[PDB]
């Protein structure tokens, strides 16, 4: 709920300003930021077939997306970033995923831990 | 429903075809020179 | 009595202002311009332009080309194609590009394409003396 | 036909969306190109104060003549490229009638592609790439060179551009361009000191790049606003057409459903 | 009702469009409406699936750019957009193929292209390895080798 | 079904239109939909046939331009297209005519134009002999001389 409220608002604003695409090089920084966040988010919603993700993994990915930790990457690598980040979190941070799965909510502890993990992965990502 | 201006076939589709293919014919006869 | 007008193609420094003296680097040799100066019209060469406000306080811009035109009604219109204040130029590239210009002249012998070097030489020679 | 109306609705909706996006882009471009007109209107107009204080009138006896029409490459502006060409060919015949040989120059692909039909040999040189990027002094300086490295001994000249006044309206204007033999011979230039026929040549060659630069700034902040207005009108017209076609589409879909009902009912009641 | 009802009874539908045949492309297969049930990266491998999905994506973005080309003009488009439209037109032409049973209609030799030649040719056109060739060199050929050969012939003769 | 069936029984059809009647053009005869089996050079003459076919071609050209004119405005036309549009609008206005039976609800005298005046006026308009008169000068007149006189009177 927490993360998808923000995601829905961002995607709604991107759908409002998406007609001005192919003209983003001649618009102000507000419309350009909207377009960028929206493109990254739509790239975050793409999913393979017969690969359904758990709830904690979905919320981790959408957190890494909507917090602004993906505006630095150009869209053609968002899929690979999402896949590799998923692999890293599942193979390293089973404890945080377990706490989110059990609580169902994101504490401030878990918010700071997720910020830490996402920033360190961005540092270490290819 | 993108590409609808070309799917309709009115005045704005015929001129799309004309514009695009004249541009690309110019580019084609120019690229045949560089080869 | 003086109506100065100093303007780059993209920037305006003075406009109708009443300064008392300007010191421009005309091609036929520099001259200072106070009120009621004799009507003239010239074309600049690389060099400073000192503007003396009424308070006796100066202002020093480094024009690069253009045309000053003192008029019969004590109006001045100084138009520089590239007028950057001295706080934006560096001494190292001026002395370096001057060397790249001077060293490239001796390797050149055609009257036209060597004339473009001397103009680059004097433009950089006028730079080192303006900074320091 | 329902499929025809659906095709046309989709087409005109695409047109309306792209036209609105283009109007907002031209509004973003005009806001800038009008901020950079205030420092380029003090420069450019401060470059012609002499020819008005010295009151150079110009000689009407010389025959050779130059005529600069300033425009851009991109259309969708309205009467921008049409007002310039309207003024050029209006006075090309006016000077040709008096024996004054006129040779033209075209800044922008649009002003050339218009007059390339009628007056094509009366054409000294033409230029490109005017309009994509905001015009800079590097562009006005180049255009001035080939106006001198051309071997045309022009004895009088005028440059025609679209003077910008407001977002709603602009006017076409021509600024005179004097050569050396008229500014050196005018007996109102006898007061100007330290003047010889060389320091006037360097001053006439520079004041050719100014009046071209001042023209490229006025005719680009007057073209972006006109493109804004033209795209606004195009998007509005597309919107009213979409409204009418949606009314017709609803009528047609209701008629199709009723016709199918009547067919089924007549087939069922004939048993 | 008859086509819409028979769609569900098939595995690999191949829809033939009229707007594509009116472009001179043959067979008139519609790339953005044909469907197979074995177009699965675990059935045709990752390379074939990725090449097919890239072809379909670039053709859809071509369709989307055609509206801007309609109202604005081909001149103001970016070199990014111009290059993607060029690749899209070249992929369109390369999807066409001369048939051994259509000689009477075209006079051209019938070409049968193996699967790997197809995958490789479309991969190379997508990568840009032939952005210097005219789009008319990919029209009615076999693999990409015949495309560069036709390009050479057109370059010498013109 | 009723008009679509009655078309095949007529030697000459004069299809009226509401879209043309809204423009005040009366009679509202649709020029690009009315036909006749004696519209034949061997019957009416090569001059008459050529004038009729040229009028129809220019009206069809204007109709094809209508879309771009309506969306992208009048400016984006070439000057050849602008000339075609101007001549076509002049022809549209000239096809209008005041009827002698309408002397009670329009006020204007009813004009009866012989065939020679019709052919001559439309040939002249097609040739460009009146590209200086305004289009509202051809509206609701008889022969072409009356259009010229109305153009002079409005100025």
């Amino acid at each position: 709920k927490q993360v998808a409220g923000t995601m829905k608002l961002e995607l709604a604003q991107y759908r409002e300003v998406a007609a001005f695409a192919q003209f983003g090089s001649d618009l102000d920084a507000a419309t350009q930021q909207l377009l960028s966040r929206g493109v990254r988010l739509t790239e975050l919603l793409k999913q393979g077939q017969y690969s359904p993700m758990a709830i904690e993994e979905q919320v981790a990915v959408i957190y890494a997306g909507v917090r602004g930790y993906l505006d630095k990457l150009e869209p053609s690598k968002i899929t690979k970033f999402e896949n590799a980040f998923l692999s890293h979190v599942v193979s390293q941070h089973q404890a945080l995923l377990g706490t989110i799965r059990a609580d169902g909510k994101i504490s401030e502890q878990s918010d700071a831990k997720l910020k830490e993990i996402v920033t360190n992965f961005l540092a270490g990502f290819e | 429903g993108a590409g609808s201006i070309r799917e309709a076939g009115g005045a704005f589709g015929k001129r799309e075809q004309a514009e695009e293919e004249r541009y690309f014919r110019a580019q084609s006869r120019e690229q045949l020179a560089a080869l | 009595q003086m109506s100065f007008t100093f303007a780059s193609p993209t920037q305006v420094f003075f406009n109708g202002a009443n300064v008392r003296q300007v010191d421009v680097p005309t091609l036929t040799g520099a001259f200072g311009i106070l009120a009621a100066h004799v009507p003239t019209l010239q074309v600049l060469r690389p060099g400073l332009v000192v503007v003396h406000a009424e308070d006796g306080t100066t202002s020093k811009y480094f024009v690069s080309s253009g045309s000053i035109a003192v008029n019969a009604d004590s109006s001045v219109q100084l138009l520089a194609e590239e007028a950057v204040t001295l706080d934006m130029l560096d001494l190292g590239a001026a002395k370096a590009n001057l060397e790249k210009a001077q060293a490239e002249l001796v390797g050149t012998a055609d009257e036209a394409t060597r004339a473009e070097i001397q103009i680059r030489i004097e433009a950089n020679e006028a730079l080192v003396k303006a900074l320091e | 036909t329902l499929k025809d109306i659906t095709r046309r609705l989709k087409s005109i909706k695409n047109i309306q969306k792209i036209t609105k996006s283009m109007k907002m882009v031209a509004a973003a471009k005009y806001a800038r190109a009008e901020r950079e007109l205030k420092p380029a209107r003090i420069y450019g107009l401060g470059s012609l104060a002499l020819y008005e204080k010295a009151d150079i009138k110009g000689p009407e006896d010389k025959k050779k003549h130059l005529l600069i029409g300033v425009s851009s490459d991109r259309g969708l502006c309205g009467a921008i490229h049409s007002s310039i060409a309207k003024q050029m060919k209006s006075e090309v015949a006016t000077l040709t009638a008096a024996g004054k040989e006129v040779m033209l120059v075209g800044i922008g692909d649009k002003i050339r592609g218009i007059l390339y039909r009628t007056h094509s040999d009366q054409f000294l040189v033409a230029f490109k790439e005017v309009g994509r990027k905001p015009p800079t002094f590097g562009d006005a300086s180049v255009i001035a060179l080939e106006l001198l490295n051309s071997g045309y001994e022009f004895d009088e000249g005028s440059i025609i551009f679209n003077k910008f006044r407001s977002v709603i309206s602009y006017k076409t204007e021509e600024k005179p361009i004097f050569s050396l033999n008229t500014v050196a011979s005018a007996d109102s230039m006898s007061i100007y000191d330290d003047i010889d026929a060389d320091v006037l040549q360097n001053y006439q060659e520079y004041n050719l790049a100014n009046i071209i630069y001042y023209s490229l700034k006025e005719s680009t902040t007057s073209e972006q606003s006109a493109r804004m207005t033209a795209m606004d009108n195009a998007s509005k017209n597309a919107s009213e057409m979409i409204d009418k076609l949606t009314l017709t589409f609803n009528r047609t879909r209701q008629a199709v459903i009723t016709k199918e009902l009547i067919e089924i009912i007549s087939g069922a009641a004939a048993l | 009702p008859a086509p819409a009802t028979t769609f569900a009874h098939l595995d690999a539908t191949t829809v033939l469009s009229r707007a594509i045949a009116e472009l001179g492309i043959y067979p008139a297969v519609d790339p953005l409406d044909s469907t197979s049930r074995i177009m699965d990266p675990n059935i045709v491998g990752s390379e074939h699936y990725d090449v097919a999905r890239g072809v379909q994506k670039i053709l859809q973005d071509y369709k989307s750019l055609q509206d801007i080309i309609a109202i604005l003009g081909m001149d103001e488009l970016s070199e990014e957009d111009k290059l993607t439209v060029s690749r899209a037109r070249k992929i369109q032409r390369f999807l066409s193929q001369p048939f051994q049973v259509a000689e009477v209609f075209t006079g051209h030799m019938g070409k049968l292209v193996p699967l790997k030649e197809t995958i490789k040719g479309f991969q190379q056109i997508l990568a840009g390895e032939y952005d210097h060739l005219p789009e008319q060199a990919f029209y009615m050929v076999g693999p990409i080798e015949e495309a560069v050969a036709k390009a050479d012939k057109l370059a010498e003769e013109h």
